[PDB]
Formats: structure tokens, sequence, C-alpha cells
RNA sequence: AGUGGAGCCUGCGGCUUAAUUUGACCCGGCCCGGACACGGACAGGAUUGACAGAUUGAUAGCUCUUUCUCGAUUCCGUGGGUGGUGGUGCAUGGCCGUUGUUGGUGGAGCGAUUUGUCUGGUUAAUUCCGAUAACGAAC
């Protein structure tokens, strides 16, 4: 905190500061199966 | 740091020699400049006359150096001229520096009518000669000032003359040759013989004769 | 130096797509989704068939 | 010639021991996250594998990020990252991405290509979508680095100066800029914030105003960019300046002063109005 | 032994070509392209992100149905005596480590210039032996 300071007229915010220097499974299984899928998909072979 | 080489020098550098006088008066040659630095000192006054750029023909071609013409001169007593060729501006200029506090020679000055004061101009009219260049002071009333073309102007200034009347003869363009001249009018100041210089000379012992057992400790 | 002319060539870049706006689309909620963390707040949109999550998109039929 | 020489000698003495000794004689997921490592290898463009889309959704999510290899990642890969991470929230989390892998990039191309690439100039605007990331994530830790050279300010505070920032983060960010310690490219940060024209809240004056004056005894002569920084102070908020202040500046200018801006600030500060 | 003659290959000119990149090129197509000021819209959502299906040369959630979530992180026009992740020229400074050519001094000439840097022998050579108004040097 410093010395001089804003004399007059008003404060509209206070302002937060104590934010900043204080600061310092079933579907990936799914996720993966779409994704082999999906590349077996870019080329087949099989279908007629 | 100075370390005189000549015996000349050696007794410079003690206190044997008082004055410059002394060397002039036994004609002896001057050669450091570092004598003249500890006799004159602030006193000296240099003033470059000219720089000239010239080309030397190398056997790679033509490549640039410099010629520095400088007039060194304590007013109120002496001056000299020197001319230096070198590679750079400030080489030459030192070097002309040098060179021209190595040719400092007295100059008389005398009276035009009644000697009252100081002397303020030449003692008798002299003239000066350098490769068909010839210039003449003539003595002046004081007050009158230098009336002269620039670099005499300067050089007489730079002597020590207040006044004098001067004329010049010949291609004068060529700055070397008429500042020579002039150089070689304002040493025969000295050397005419004038009815003031008429006593018989009294041989007085040579600073090499005064002093060698100082100079036996070296 | 030596300045150039500026030529003008006027070419039309107005017409730029625009994704259409929905006005108060609060109306029609009043599916939840069960997840890990979105449960409870959040309504889990319809197709014609099959129901879509709009933050962890989880698979269903 | 008098000696053999060593590989036909090491030849002859092989055969004659020979000859002396012949009449002698009479899960699962590691593979799929490494495959999409390769995949973001060489990444250009289109749609990424559904597995890098859901990395923000996982607990183990830095384990599999250092499975997927980000330093060795392309532009448009990190771009597409910074764009996913932006998206699902978490601001410690984007914090953290952003200190272990967007600014390393940044800092080891810049030094090395002098300009930044368009993919990562992008990823950086879609880092700032989240700003109290950014903030504490990126230009917080360039500038406590100490070695953030002029380039990196130029580029990073364009792209400040490109986005509107909330004035409480841009307050906070000019705060802890104030308090902190003088490097050269500090300053520009500072002016490209005090460029924003946002209303100030006052103790973060009276910050910057105690740091213009604690440059008042200093030996060490400044550069023409706090000249400007000061410059663009006092033009935009002359109007909430003590006189004290004022005099304080105006003493400041007198011990620090430059032959062209200094009579441009003491001309601004003798024309102003205040509250 | 060849090459230059012949078939093939390669380079450079030349010729064709939309391009035949150069001492990266061509044909189409999606995307967006600054701050600041002014005028609009926004909390009666600004805008991000989005699974499926249809598209055009592309698995374009950078479009349609599904508009669901994301809570300002704002985007739409009007703007230039405006420009900055620009381009270029000038000026000056930071990081490791040390304390055959021509000068200097002397001799010659007003000077440009000269001598040094040379009769003879010798060396690739102002090298060397040595003669000498020159003597001593650095690269
Ligand atoms: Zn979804």
């Amino acid at each position: 905190s410093s010395v001089m300071r804003r004399n007059e007229q008003l404060t509209l915010h206070d302002e937060r500061f104590e934010k900043f220097y204080e600061q310092y499974s079933n579907r990936l299984q799914e996720v993966l199966n779409d994704y082999y899928k999906e590349k077996a998909e870019n080329c087949v072979k099989l279908n007629t | 740091e100075w370390m005189p080489v000549t015996k000349l020098g050696r007794l410079v550098k003690d206190m044997k020699i008082k004055s410059l006088e002394e060397i002039y008066l036994f004609s002896l040659p001057i050669k450091e400049s570092e004598i003249i630095d500890f006799f004159l000192g602030a006193s000296l006054k240099d003033e470059v006359l000219k720089i000239m750029p010239v080309q030397k023909q190398t056997r790679a071609g033509q490549r640039t150096r410099f010629k520095a013409f400088v007039a060194i001169g304590d007013y109120n007593g002496h001056v000299g001229l020197g001319v230096k060729c070198s590679k750079e501006v400030a080489t030459a200029i030192r070097g002309a520096i040098i060179l021209a506090k190595l040719s400092i020679v007295p100059v008389r000055r005398g009276y035009w009518g009644n000697k009252i004061g100081k002397p303020h101009t030449v003692p008798c009219k002299v003239t000066g000669r350098c490769g068909s260049v010839l210039v003449r002071l003539i003595p002046a009333p004081r007050g009158t000032g230098i009336v002269s073309a620039p670099v005499p102007k300067k050089l007489l200034m730079m002597a020590g003359i207040d006044d004098c009347y001067t004329s010049a003869r010949g291609c004068t363009a060529t700055l070397g040759n008429f500042a020579k001249a002039t150089f070689d009018a304002i040493s025969k100041t000295y050397s005419y013989l004038t009815p003031d210089l008429w006593k018989e000379t009294v041989f007085t012992k040579s600073p090499y004769q005064e002093f060698t057992d100082h100079l036996v400790k070296t | 130096a030596k300045k150039r002319k500026k030529k003008s060539y006027t070419t039309p870049k107005k017409n730029k797509h625009k994704r259409k706006k929905v006005k108060l689309a609060v109306l029609k909620y009043y599916r939840e989704c069960p997840s890990d963390e979105c449960g409870a707040g959040v309504f889990m949109a319809s197709h014609f068939d099959r129901h879509y999550c709009g933050k962890c998109c989880l698979t269903y039929c | 010639e008098e000696y053999v020489g060593p590989r036909l000698s090491r030849r002859i003495l092989q055969q004659a021991r020979q000859q002396q000794e012949e009449l002698e004689a009479e899960p699962r997921v590691l593979e799929v996250y490494r495959g999409v490592r390769e995949v973001l290898s060489k990444y250009r463009s289109g749609k990424l594998p559904k597995a890098f889309k859901i990395i923000p959704a996982l607990s183990n999510w830095e384990q599999i990020l250092y499975v997927t290899e980000p330093e060795a990642w392309t532009a448009a890969a990190m771009y597409q990252a910074t764009r996913i991470f932006a998206s699902n929230l978490k601001e410690r989390m984007a914090q953290r991405f952003y200190n272990l892998v967007l600014l390393p990039r940044v800092r080891d191309d810049v030094a090395e290509y002098k300009r930044l690439n368009f993919h990562l100039y992008m990823a950086l605007k879609k880092a700032l979508f989240k700003p109290g990331a950014w903030f504490k994530g990126i230009l917080i830790p360039l500038c406590e680095s100490g070695t953030c050279t002029l380039r990196e300010a130029i580029i990073v505070g364009s792209i400040i100066t490109k986005c509107s920032i909330p004035v409480l983060h841009s307050s906070a960010a000019m705060l802890k800029i104030a308090e902190m310690e003088y490097s050269g490219a500090n300053s520009i940060f500072l002016r490209l914030l005090l460029d924003k024209k946002y209303a100030l809240p006052y103790r973060v004056l009276d910050a910057l105003v105690f740091h213009f004056l604690g440059f008042r005894t200093e030996k060490r002569e400044l550069p023409v960019l706090w000249h400007q920084c000061l410059l663009t102070l006092v033009q935009r908020y002359k109007a909430d300046l003590a006189t004290d202040q004022k005099e304080a500046l105006l003493e400041l200018l007198r011990l620090q002063p430059h032959p062209q801006l200094s009579p441009e600030i003491r001309r601004e500060l003798q024309s102003a109005v205040p509250r």
C-alpha cells in the first residue's frame, strides 16, 4: 500500500485483488471403440 | 612520462637549463619536443593552417593520405611551422605539431619610432624567400595591426608581432611556400645585425661544458 | 521516395453468414443428464429419435 | 621396404598359426493415445480424433498429455488444443496448461523464428477467451521470469490490445505489473494496458504513481519506452491525479528529463483539471 | 585412353505449356484481415463449444434439421489527412580474452618525391653473404 491517495469524489467499485496474488470409465471406452471403428473405416476393403 | 635521450634533454629535465634562450644562445639543435613542452607549456597555441588530402601512387593504384600545415606559436615570443603527411588526419596533425615544435625560433621585436613601452613591431624590414615566394615585413606604427594576407597574418600574430606592413611576390597561392617565406623572414629578425648589437660578445660557458660533471652521472 | 497510386477496386464482402438467432428459448424446458459433473442443471437436447448432451456428449439409443 | 605393415602381417600371422594348428591336427488406452500422438505430430487440418477431444473431461489428464507429447506437437494441433481447453472451463487447469505447454512454445519459437506463427497468434487469442487463466498463466509468469525480450513484449501486448479485457482483471494485471521490479519490456505491457482507457481503480493509480516516483533517484539511464509509458499515463489519467502526486511527477521530470518527451508531459501536467 | 559420330541418361540455352518453380510454380474452393473513434445490438443472452444426417472436388458443427449449452471473455455498419507480429535506409552499442605491404627516426629536395627498399653472389622471396646516409621495426 502506497501513501498518496485518491483524495475525493466517490468510489464506484472496490475491486477484488485477493484472488490474483493469493492464488500462488465407460465413456472413454466408448470413445476408444468409436476411434477404432473410424480407424477401420478409412479403408474397409469388404463392402460391395 | 618523458625519458630524455639527448644531453640537452637530460639537462632540461633537471633544473640545469633555466630558459629556452640559453639553448638559442649556443645554437644547439633541439631534438626532443618535450623540451619545448617543458619551457613554454600552456603558452603554446597551435593553429592548423591547412589540411590537403593527397593521392599517393601505389603499386595497388592510388591511395589517400593527408598533408597538414600547422603553425604553432607562443604569443609574445616564439613560433614554428610544421608540415606532415600521414594516413589519417589526426596523426598528420599531431605529427605536424611535433615537427612544428622542433623548429621553434625566437623573433626579435622592435619599435617603429620612439622606444616607449614594450616592443611591438619588427625591428627592421626583413625578407623571407621560398620557391619564388618573397615575403617582406616592414615596421608599422602602434595600433596599426597586422596588415597582411591571412596565412602570414596568423603566423605573425602567433609570433607576438602586434603590427607590421607586409609585401608578397610570386605564386603566393601555394601555401607551403608562402608560410615558409614568412617563417624565413621572422627568423632573419634575429639574424640581422643592428647598431644595438655592436658590443663585443662575452663568451659564457656552454651547457655541455658548464654541466659536464652532472652529465658524468648518466 | 516514389509513392504508389493505391488502386481502389471495390469488392463486396458484406454478405457473410451469421447463424440464426433463437429468441427466448427458455419456454420449452418447463431429460435430465445424470452425469458426473453436469447433473441436475443441464437439459438434454432432443432429436427425432434420440437425446444428445450439450456439455459431455454421451451416447444413448 | 623393410617392414611388412599392419594388415598384411596380421593376415600372415593368422595364416601361419592356422597352418601350424592343422599340422598339429595330423493398457489399451495407451495405444490409442500413442496413435493420436503420431497423428498430432503431422496434423495440418481437418477433424481431430474424438480421443483428443475428451482429454479435459479426464481425471488423470496430465499423464495422458505427456503421452500425447505436447513439445512435439504442431502449431495447428496446439491451436486446436488451446480451443479445446478454453472450451471446457476449470480455470486452474487452463492456467497450468498455458504455463506448461503454450508459453514454452511461444518463448521457444519467438527466440528461433523471430516472429510468431499465425496459428499460435490465434492460439493466444483463444487462450484470451478465458482471461483469468491467461493473466495468471502466461502474462504475469512472463513478466516474473525477467528474461522476457522486446519482441515477446510487443507480440503479447498487441494481443492484449486487440481484445476487450474485463476492468477488474485488467486492473489486477496492472497492479501486479506496478508492484513488480522493473524490466525494460515491462513498461510496454503497462502502456498497452493504459491504452485500453478503462476506468481505473484508485489503488492501482497510487501504485503507478509510487512506481514512477520510485524511479526518482535512479542513476540508470531510461529508454524512450519508459517515457512514452509515462506520457500515456499522464495523457489518459490526468483528471484523477492529486496535486501532491502532480508536483511529485513534475519533480521526477526535473530529475529524469528527455529533450523531446519531457516538455510534452509538462504541458499535459500543467493543463490538467482535477476530479 | 578418349570425348566430339550413334542409341539412351542428364545439365544449360532454346521451344511448347495454365505451370513446365528458382541463382518454391499452375487451376479451382472455403476461412478471416488490427486497434481507436462514431453509429447499432446485447442480461427479454453478446458469443464459444457441440453427437447424428444432407451437401459441394473435401468426415465443413468454419452451413441446413436437431438449437442445446456456454454468462460478456462483446460482433455488426460508417471511418480515415488513422495505422503495425510490417518493409527498408541511417546513427550508435552488447558477449568471450589481453595489456610482399608500410611506417618510425635520420640524410636529400621549395615541392611532387626520394633514401631505407642495394653493385656482385644466392634464394620461391626487401631471404641470406655482404656492400652502403642510413639505422631500427610491425604485419
Ligand atoms: Zn455435446
